[PDB]
């Protein structure tokens, strides 16, 4: 069958080597960056 | 006093003996190893100054850290320096061994070899030329010349 | 454009001006695009920038030694596509590639302008607007733009207590919080109260509210005296701008009672003027005859 | 044109000198604060104002390709001389 | 939700592999204290290995614990073959680090960290 | 002493080059390549220059290409002096070391004249080269090449006919041809094993299809045939330097596309577009079209390659560095089977391993 | 223009080949010298 | 410079100094900028 | 277009076999190597006498950094931050404000000489030739922080080495 | 508080601690680990050194750039002390000599120099001074060390009324003269004692505990003017202490009683050289002096320090003295010594 | 376009387009896309189940003969759900050519090791274990090769920062070189250099 069923939450916080202090105390911010009003592009 | 002059001449003799025959160890890491071999090459020629290679750390005096100090060779460098008999000296050649260099912000570079070993003469450059490295070695000789070991021992 | 020049002549040198302590004016660099005039006429509505001259000597100036001081007079620093109009406090102090652009909120007025505080090595350099359609379209007031250097003078840094003489001196946080909480534990009822300022967020206000609810003290007050008669603050529709800031573009008649919205909330006045211009609004001001 | 603080320490041309109670004078104990003594703002005041007879003058700092890029200065202001943006020199229409 | 496994079909074989890796480290710790001539005890080393295993105790993903088994085997091979030194083993015992604040009041006292 | 397992652990000089390249612009990320192979500086500059110019869809001027080939062959002389003299130093013959480093000192004077620094020149830039040749340099390069062939002659007098040298290199590390193609060997490691392959002959770059030279091919695949291949590449490099000094064309040294190469400082202070282009090339840098190239050239160790992925912005998105010494030090594990401790040193000598590019 | 260029008649040709001068005697001459030294020493 | 003398300026040193390391004339690095945040100084009058 | 190194089939006549056996027994190539070493015994060595002699250089040499001046006393640095923008090591820190006569000048110009890779992008990015990388390479120090130059040490190096950097740029600026 | 001495950072190497320390006697044993522990907080440490600069070289890798400032000083020189302590806000005094020399007796090292440093630290405006006295220091002891150190204790207390005086009991470590003295009498002839050394009682305190006590004494404003007594958690006789020393090092052990007839005369028999002395009569009178118990003084428990006992670090100390035949041994091989 | 613009090699483009159609119509099971760059290089974008069956074709087929593995490369792209883009570069000495084979994976899906086809990759994908964390099953000695031994993490992932999470310094207390949390003396100053004007119109992405 060579395919297993994984319905658990896709989490790799124990595989990126990141310490815990920089996971549960950091606030990631997803944003479209605003246009610099000096410029028109 | 009289014995002050005696220990003064004894300091002059042993400081001359230590600065006159400094034996560097065969330690290169990166691009600066090529220029240190140019400082051994027949143009600039360390060997006229009594400066001759001993590969063993047990029988050397100055450790020219010529290259970049990564994380994987920090305890190797520390154990090499610890296996040098006192008095031992360290010349930090090149910018990576001085203060991190071109790879200062990297994830696997020890930012300067003064975090690991005590450093006497900083020779700056990328690479410093073999003339500049020879200037660092002669400035190390000027540093050893004004040591006052037995004078401070007689005055302690 | 092309990557080199064919010009071999002597260029022109256009004389500098003096239009205020905010907009440093170097008119040699101008390209005569006339965004000065269209901004100062249509949006700022001040009518003090024009073109004097004919041909290559057409100088975008004022023709008099007039000091262009509007409530939005710094925004010509934004929309000038060249360096002819620079920000005089920001002049010579920074350079834009190294600036960390951190998105933030204006607090100087009640409009709450979406801004970007652009910093450099952990120090505030300037404040730019964010293009936001409902509030501050891409403009800010001059207070918003140029009040960053009052943020670095006369700052409180360390906890200060009264000594045996009655003079404020520096101390640690343990001593300061001990001497505050020792008085706090001996209060109850209306014996302890709180005044809120003008620049304090909701987190600190609700923190101090729960702190004075541990003491059972409900006397917590603000500087601005809003009338508590009637519904007061119970229903939210008696202390808000209930329509929108964008709803000014849907109205036809705007009544203003006792207010000077040019200075109390300047971009609300800019939205009123855009509705006055493009929608043929009617405005009546019950109050003092201000410009 | 270097002056001296009341602490006993020289003053740069920027205007930096340490406080009396700032501990970072201890890096100068037993050593010296290497400051420059050729202040540029006091050496540019010794330049006389170049009396020229044109309306637009072209300044490049001298030397041709060894100075700053060549800019043009308007001189119609008679109350204020036309200061070069790079080199600090200044010109005057003599009429 | 149907992705290719690494070595374990489900959680049971993955627990078996974690269990055999813990067996290997339990056998390993006295040799690591002996030949590296450390200053730690076998009780302290085995409790630190228990702490390193219980640090990842929240994972129910079989592929993640398979990769943790594989990286533990890499740590084990770098420990049996003397490729780690004294310092690379003592990096687990964070001894030179000052004791860090835990409660709210000391983190309030020392800095701006949440 | 019969070695059963060679495991070369590397990464003792891994300084994270190709992550730091991803944050710095193309002009800023040029001098990393001088520091990868620290005896083949301008060859790595030439590889990264060909990669960026292949992405930018431009080409150098002719004089810049002839300068690149001339200093590429001077750099080939540098790398083969380093290879021969350190392979003799690792055995014990420490004398032609001191003989040939005078010539290598003179070539570093040539670098110091043409760029200013002796080793890491920052000279061969995308768009050609940075600075034109100083007056009186080609006279000194001719006076050097008139004397260097005698140095190659007396080096080959010393080590090639000597029986103590031949006892250390005749049956040491025989590399079969199909396993050389299988192990990713390139350059001399192929050409000592009889495989005819030279990236200047087969997939030619800038003007190597106009200069005429020969390709040394070994016969047994030992250390000794690769020694003879390196000596003969010094011979052929003298031949190419003669052909380049006889055929140097006049003209400029940068591409005249001034949005890629900076303008002259004489016109940077006079024109407006030249000052704007100088400003935006030395602050932002030039944009590169999006795409992924793998430009690989014949460094004297073998195939030196840059796999450069450009997202469109003025910084590289990925810059993978293929070194010859990486695959050669991989092949060390087969090459040292059946030999002793004093032959592993000779195998690490005959594969010219500079660990700066092995580790990146 | 004034630029780093090769001279008028180009450069001279540059040798790039091997030159080993083939010194020394023959094998018969060297063994004759050695065996004559043996015979004089023996006498 | 006995044949082609260098061009004179008013700011070039009249006394060339050698490398001054180890001496009391050795260079010390420091901040060449002034204080950024103006701290609040309290009025030293009594508060009644 | 290719040649076979080490594909010489040796001759098998009794003359050349006797010659190779004489080479084996009587050691001809050993005497050849000793003769070449003896020929280098009697030459003049290439050892220059540092520090009384100096290694040959060029006017393009990249050594110690310095901020130059105009021939009026004014410092050239107009605080435009191209040198810290193109700096591949980010060794330069620049903080600027208008001084007492309103001119755009620096207040902090630090070149960390141990991050600095001496590649000379700052001497070619500077539009006014303010920062230059002069001739000095004998500036080795006994302590690390003496290799962290501020604006004051760079202006003192400019005042020190201006009599040489002016002549080097005078000889070199036509190539640039 | 001044804006440059405000503590910043996460307390690491490049942080700012808010501590400007002047560590006298920093080139010895306690000053080594004190500069090591201050430099990882980012404290600007002024190191006054009298000796050769080379002997100070091992202090250079202990901090960031400019966080250790070396300067010359003399003990009889008020100018050097006032030149060194004028910018500080804590002055730690670690100046001591286990032996008197021709130029310095115990009166110079323990009475003159600490009174000079405390007097200058008062009259130059230093907020915190810290002095280090010995636990057995008393006015009427039979040793010159403890008498001069108790007199210096009383002087430093009375001339600087907030001087944090610290009493470490007996410090053992790597570069000490406590376990390195007990282990380096092995091939002299058999570890001499008086009445087999079962008459005097010690409690050795570990050097990282003493250094963390000095750090917490700098940090704590409550620790001003106290007189701390740093002791280890376990008290030992001298006899089973030397049992444990020669049982960790795996050495032969045949002690013998050498009475007061001739064991004070082996000083003038065994420091006939003018060099660094192996033993002396003061070392004899201090090793055979019991550690007095002072429960009223605050100790390592009253500064938030867990006192680490002998057995967890004695192998770390005394691995240096094993020949080869039990270098591959363990800590789980030697049974721990009997406490009292 | 004569002095500066690169000469276009239409011969290489036509021959690589023909060989790309060849490799496409032989292997429709794994070959997803076939593209030829504007500077005449070929890219065969495949599925990760065809690591071995594609390369063994190109190593052996009489009109491919790509006997040499020049360089194996992984490229991390965070915005894709299969974030790692493993790149095989093949050199054929007889057909004088190069091909590029591009496969993909996320952190958890293993890619099959190609040491059975080319032994040269014995370190390369091993490096891709060390630098990225892509697991390569059926590899003999799969372990870290460039990082330090006590290195936790994977460096060339783009969520890993430039400076690490640990620094090494010697410490005289425990007489040992120890790892502590990093505190940079100067911050790495990030420069926002991306100019907001469209530099290349032919590479425009069409909108949503
Ligand atoms: C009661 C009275 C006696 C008291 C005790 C005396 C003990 C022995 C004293 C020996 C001499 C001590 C003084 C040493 C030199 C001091 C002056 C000095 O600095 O001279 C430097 C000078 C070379 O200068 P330098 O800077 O090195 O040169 C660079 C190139 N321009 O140096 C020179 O020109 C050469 C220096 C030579 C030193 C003397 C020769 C060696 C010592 C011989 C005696 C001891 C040997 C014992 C047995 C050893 C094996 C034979
Ligand atoms: N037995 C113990 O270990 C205990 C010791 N103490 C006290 O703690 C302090 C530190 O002890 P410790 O580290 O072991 O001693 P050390 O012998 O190891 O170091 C003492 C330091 O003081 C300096 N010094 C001493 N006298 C002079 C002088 N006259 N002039 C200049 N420098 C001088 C020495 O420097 P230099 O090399 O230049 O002479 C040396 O660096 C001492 O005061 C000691 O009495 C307290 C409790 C227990
Ligand atoms: S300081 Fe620079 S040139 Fe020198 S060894 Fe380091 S990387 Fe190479
Ligand atoms: S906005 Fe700027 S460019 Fe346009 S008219 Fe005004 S000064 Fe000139
Ligand atoms: S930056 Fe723009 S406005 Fe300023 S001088 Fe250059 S082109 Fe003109
Ligand atoms: S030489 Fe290069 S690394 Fe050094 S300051 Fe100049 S640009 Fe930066
Ligand atoms: S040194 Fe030159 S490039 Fe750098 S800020 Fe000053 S003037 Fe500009
Ligand atoms: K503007
Ligand atoms: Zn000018």
């Amino acid at each position: 069958t060579q395919l297993i069923t994984v319905d658990e939450k896709l989490d790799i916080t124990t595989l990126t080597g990141v310490p815990e202090e920089h996971i549960k105390t950091r606030k990631a911010r997803i944003f479209v960056p605003a246009r610099n009003n000096m410029q028109s592009g | 006093s009289r014995g002050e002059y005696v220990v003064a001449k004894l300091d002059d003799l042993i400081n001359w003996a230590r600065r006159s025959s400094l034996w560097p160890m065969t330690f290169g890491l990166a691009c600066c190893a090529v220029e240190m071999m140019h400082m051994a090459a027949p143009r600039y020629d360390m060997d006229r100054f009594g400066v001759v290679f001993r590969a063993s750390p047990r029988q050397s005096d100055v450790m020219i850290v010529a290259g970049t100090l990564t994380n994987k060779m920090a305890p190797a460098l520390r154990k090499v320096y610890d296996q040098m008999p006192e008095p031992r000296y360290v010349v930090s050649m090149g910018s990576c061994a001085n203060g991190g260099g071109y790879y200062h912000y990297s994830y696997s570079v020890v930012r300067g070899c003064d975090r690991i070993v005590p450093v006497d003469i900083y020779v700056p450059g990328c690479p410093p030329t073999a003339e500049a490295l020879l200037y660092g070695i002669l400035q190390l000789q000027k540093k050893i010349k004004r040591e006052k070991r037995l004078r401070i021992w007689y005055r302690r | 454009g092309s990557d080199r020049s064919r010009f071999l002549e002597g260029k022109r040198a256009v004389e500098d001006k003096n239009i205020g302590p905010l907009v440093k004016t170097i008119m040699t660099r101008c390209i005569q695009c006339t965004r000065c005039i269209r901004f100062a006429s249509e949006i700022a509505g001040v009518d003090d920038l024009g073109t004097t001259g004919r041909g290559n000597d057409m100088q975008v100036g004022t023709y008099i030694e007039k000091m262009f001081m509007s409530e939005l007079s710094g925004n010509i620093i934004d929309i000038c596509p060249v360096g002819a109009l620079t920000s005089k406090p920001y002049a010579f102090t920074a350079r834009p590639w190294e600036t960390r652009k951190t998105e933030s909120i204006d607090v100087m007025d009640a409009v709450g302008s979406n801004i970007v505080v652009s910093t450099r090595t952990g120090e505030v350099m300037r404040i730019l607007p964010r293009m936001h359609e409902d509030i501050n379209e891409e403009w800010i007031s001059d207070k918003t733009r140029f009040a960053y250097d009052g943020l670095k003078r006369q700052r409180l840094t360390e906890p200060m207590v009264r000594n045996e003489k009655g003079l404020l001196t520096h101390t640690t946080w343990e001593d300061a919080l001990s001497r505050v909480a020792g008085m706090l534990q001996s209060c109850q009822g209306n014996d302890v109260a709180a005044i809120a300022g003008g620049l304090v967020d909701a987190e600190a206000l609700i923190a101090l509210k729960d702190l004075l609810n541990r003491v059972d003290s409900d006397t917590l007050c603000t500087e601005e005296v809003f009338p508590t008669a009637g519904a007061g603050t119970d229903l939210r529709s008696n202390y808000l701008l209930n329509t929108t800031i964008a709803g000014v573009e849907e109205a036809d008649v705007v009544l203003l009672v006792g207010t000077n919205p040019r200075f109390e909330a300047p971009l609300f006045n800019a939205r009123i003027r855009k509705s006055w211009l493009h929608n043929d609004l009617k405005v009546a001001l019950i109050g003092s005859p201000v410009d | 044109g270097v002056r001296t603080s009341p602490t006993g320490e020289k003053v740069t041309h920027t205007g930096q000198v340490y406080d009396d109670e700032d501990y970072r004078r201890v890096r100068f104990v037993g050593r010296q604060k290497e400051v420059n003594e050729n202040f540029a703002i006091d050496l540019i005041a010794e330049q006389p104002v170049s009396q020229v007879g044109s309306r637009v003058i072209s300044c490049d700092g001298g030397g041709g390709a060894l100075g700053h890029p060549r800019v043009y200065i308007n001189l119609d202001k008679e109350t204020k001389t036309g200061t070069c943006g790079y080199c600090g020199l200044q010109f005057r229409q003599q009429h | 939700t149907s992705v290719k496994p690494i070595f374990s079909r489900d959680m049971n074989e993955a627990k078996r592999r974690v269990r055999e890796l813990y067996r290997a480290w339990y056998r390993e710790v006295p040799n690591t204290v002996h030949l590296f001539q450390l200053d730690i005890s076998v009780k302290q080393g085995r409790d630190k290995v228990r702490e390193m295993f219980k640090k990842n105790a929240h994972v129910t993903d079989p592929r993640v614990v398979d990769l943790l088994v594989i990286k533990g085997k890499m740590e084990l091979e770098e420990t049996i073959n003397v490729w780690k030194q004294r310092t690379h083993v003592m990096r687990f015992f964070h001894e030179t680090e000052a004791p860090r604040p835990k409660d709210f009041l000391s983190k309030f006292y020392v800095g701006h960290d949440p | 002493e019969m070695v059963r397992k060679c495991d070369p652990h590397i990464g003792l000089l891994h300084r994270g080059t190709e992550k730091l390249i991803e944050y710095k612009t193309y002009l800023q990320a040029l001098p990393y390549f001088d520091r990868l192979d620290y005896v083949s500086m301008m060859c790595n500059e030439q590889a990264y220059s060909l990669a960026v110019e292949k992405l930018l869809n431009i080409q150098p001027p002719p004089r810049a290409q002839w300068i690149r080939v001339l200093f590429g062959e001077i750099t080939r002389l540098l790398n083969h002096i380093m290879a021969v003299t350190t392979h003799a130093l690792d055995i014990g013959a420490m004398t032609p070391f001191f003989w040939m480093f005078e010539e290598r000192e003179k070539m570093f004077e040539f670098y110091e004249r043409v760029s200013g620094a002796r080793m890491h020149a920052a000279y061969v830039r995308p768009g050609g080269v940075h600075q034109d040749l100083p007056l009186g340099l080609m006279d000194d390069i001719y006076e050097f090449s008139k004397n260097f062939s005698l140095r190659i002659d007396e080096l080959e007098e010393m080590l090639t006919n000597n029986r103590i040298w031949r006892n250390r290199t005749v049956d040491i590390g025989v590399v079969t041809a199909e396993d050389a193609l299988n192990y990713g060997f390139s350059g001399v490691m192929l050409r000592g094993s009889g495989i005819q392959w030279d990236l200047r002959k087969t997939q030619p770059y800038d003007v190597y299809d106009q200069v005429e030279f020969d390709v040394p091919i070994g016969s047994r695949g030992d250390c000794y045939d690769r020694y003879l291949c390196r000596v003969e590449e010094m011979r052929q490099s003298i031949r190419i330097i003669s052909q380049c000094l006889n055929k140097m064309p006049p003209g400029e040294i940068k591409v005249d596309d001034a949005k890629v190469s900076p303008p002259k400082r004489a016109e940077m202070k006079t024109s407006m577009e030249s000052l704007i282009h100088h400003f935006k090339l030395y602050t932002e840098g030039y944009q590169v079209p999006p795409g992924a190239t793998y430009t690989a050239i014949e460094a004297p160790k073998g195939e030196f390659g840059v796999y450069l992925v450009s997202d469109g912005s003025s910084r590289p998105y990925r810059c993978k560095i293929k070194a010859p010494g990486f695959a050669h030090l991989a092949g060390l594990d087969k090459m040292s089977k059946g030999h002793m401790l004093a032959d592993v040193v000779a195998i690490i000598g005959t594969q010219d391993i500079v660990f700066g590019e092995v580790d990146r | 223009v004034k630029q780093d260029m090769p001279p008028v008649g180009g450069y001279g040709p540059i040798d790039y080949k091997r030159n080993l001068p083939r010194r020394g005697l023959s094998g018969y001459s060297m063994f004759a010298v050695g065996i004559g030294a043996l015979l004089f020493g023996y006498w | 410079p006995t044949v082609k003398p260098p061009t004179a300026r008013k700011f070039i040193w009249t006394n060339h100094k050698f490398n001054l390391s180890g001496t009391p004339q050795q260079y010390v690095p420091y901040s060449t900028t002034r204080k950024k945040i103006q701290e609040w100084v309290p009025p030293s009058t009594p508060y009644k | 277009t290719y040649k076979y190194v080490n594909l010489r089939e040796p001759s098998m006549d009794m003359k050349s076999v006797t010659d190779r056996a004489a080479q084996t027994l009587l050691w001809t190539e050993l005497i050849r190597g000793l003769g070449m070493t003896l020929s280098y015994l009697f030459r003049e060595p290439a050892t220059i006498n540092y520090p009384f002699e100096k290694g040959p250089l060029s006017p393009r040499f990249r050594g110690e950094h310095a901020l130059r001046r105009y021939p009026s006393g004014e410092e050239r640095c107009i605080a435009c931050k191209l040198c810290e923008a193109v700096c591949p090591a980010q060794a330069i820190t620049i903080e600027a404000e208008p001084r007492a006569d309103g001119s755009r000048r620096t207040t902090r110009y630090d070149i960390d000489m141990t991050k600095c890779i001496y590649c000379g992008f700052c001497q070619e990015a500077c539009p006014v030739d303010a920062i230059v990388e002069g001739p000095n390479f004998e500036f080795s120090t006994e302590t690390h922080e003496e290799l962290l130059y501020n604006k004051e040490k760079l202006l003192n190096n400019g005042d020190k080495w201006e009599a040489e950097i002016a002549a080097n740029i005078q000889a070199d600026y036509l190539y640039r | 508080l001044h804006h440059a001495v405000i503590p910043h950072g996460k307390g690491g190497r490049s942080s700012v601690s808010g501590i400007v320390a002047t560590v006298f006697g920093a080139t010895g044993f306690l000053g080594r680990y004190l500069v090591n522990h201050l430099g990882r907080m980012g404290s600007q440490v002024i190191v006054p050194y009298r000796c050769e600069p080379y002997d100070t070289m091992h202090l250079r890798p202990m901090g960031d750039l400019g966080q250790i400032i070396f300067m010359d000083w003399n003990g009889r020189d008020k100018d050097s002390i006032r030149r060194a302590v004028e910018h500080s806000n804590v002055v730690i005094n670690l100046v001591g000599r286990e032996w008197e020399t021709k130029n310095f007796d115990f009166e110079d090292v323990f009475v003159k120099i600490p009174q000079a440093i405390a007097q200058v630290s008062k009259e130059a405006g230093v907020e915190k001074f810290i002095h280090i006295s010995h636990l057995n220091a008393d006015i009427k002891s039979s040793s010159k060390y403890l008498r001069n150190k108790a007199v210096g204790e009383k002087e430093v207390r009375e001339t600087f009324p907030e001087a944090t005086i610290i009493k470490p009991a007996d410090i053992f470590g790597r570069e000490d003269r406590f376990l390195n003295y007990f282990a380096n009498i092995r091939w002299f002839g058999g570890v001499p004692l008086i009445s087999l050394g079962k008459k005097t009682v010690k409690q050795p305190v570990y050097i990282v505990d003493v250094t963390k006590g000095i750090i917490n004494a700098i940090k704590d404003p409550d620790a001003r003017g106290k007189t701390f007594a740093f002791v280890g958690p376990n008290r030992y006789l001298l006899f089973d202490l030397v049992q444990y020393v020669f049982a960790v090092a795996h050495r032969p052990f045949l002690p013998y009683p050498m009475p007061h007839f001739a064991y004070r005369w082996i000083g003038r028999l065994f420091e006939i050289s003018p060099f660094e002395p192996w033993t002396t009569r003061d070392k004899v009178e201090r090793i055979h002096t019991t550690d007095r118990t002072l429960p009223h003084l605050p100790g390592l428990e009253d500064l938030g320090v867990q006192a680490t006992p002998l057995e967890l670090k004695a192998i770390e100390v005394l691995r240096r003295h094993r020949t080869y035949r039990w270098l591959s041994s363990e800590i789980e091989d030697v049974q721990p010594a009997k406490t009292v | 376009t004569r002095p500066t613009v690169r000469p276009r090699n239409d011969v290489a483009h036509k021959q690589l387009s023909a060989f790309g159609e060849y490799v496409a119509e032989i292997l429709p099971k794994y070959v997803q896309q076939v593209q030829v760059s504007c500077f005449s290089e070929l890219e065969i974008c495949i599925h990760p189940d065809g690591v071995i069956p594609v390369l063994t074709f190109l190593r052996d087929h009489s009109n491919a003969q790509f006997k040499s593995l020049a360089d194996l490369t992984a490229v991390d792209i965070p915005t894709r759900q299969n974030r790692f883009e493993i790149v095989y570069n093949l050199l054929s000495l007889r057909f004088n050519s190069r091909i590029r084979v591009k496969t993909y994976t996320d952190e958890l899906t293993p890619v099959e090791s190609s040491v059975s086809v080319y032994k040269a990759a014995n370190w390369y994908e091993r490096e891709i274990w060390d630098m990225f964390g892509v697991f390569f099953a059926n590899h003999p000695d799969l372990r870290r090769i460039l990082t330090d031994y006590g290195f936790e993490g994977h460096p060339f992932r783009k969520d890993f920062p430039l400076s690490g999470y640990v620094e090494l310094r010697y410490d005289d207390e425990v007489k040992r070189v120890v790892a502590e949390p990093v505190e940079l003396a100067q911050e790495f100053r990030k420069f926002d250099l991306n100019s907001p004007w469209e530099a290349f119109p032919a590479y425009r992405q069409p909108p949503e």
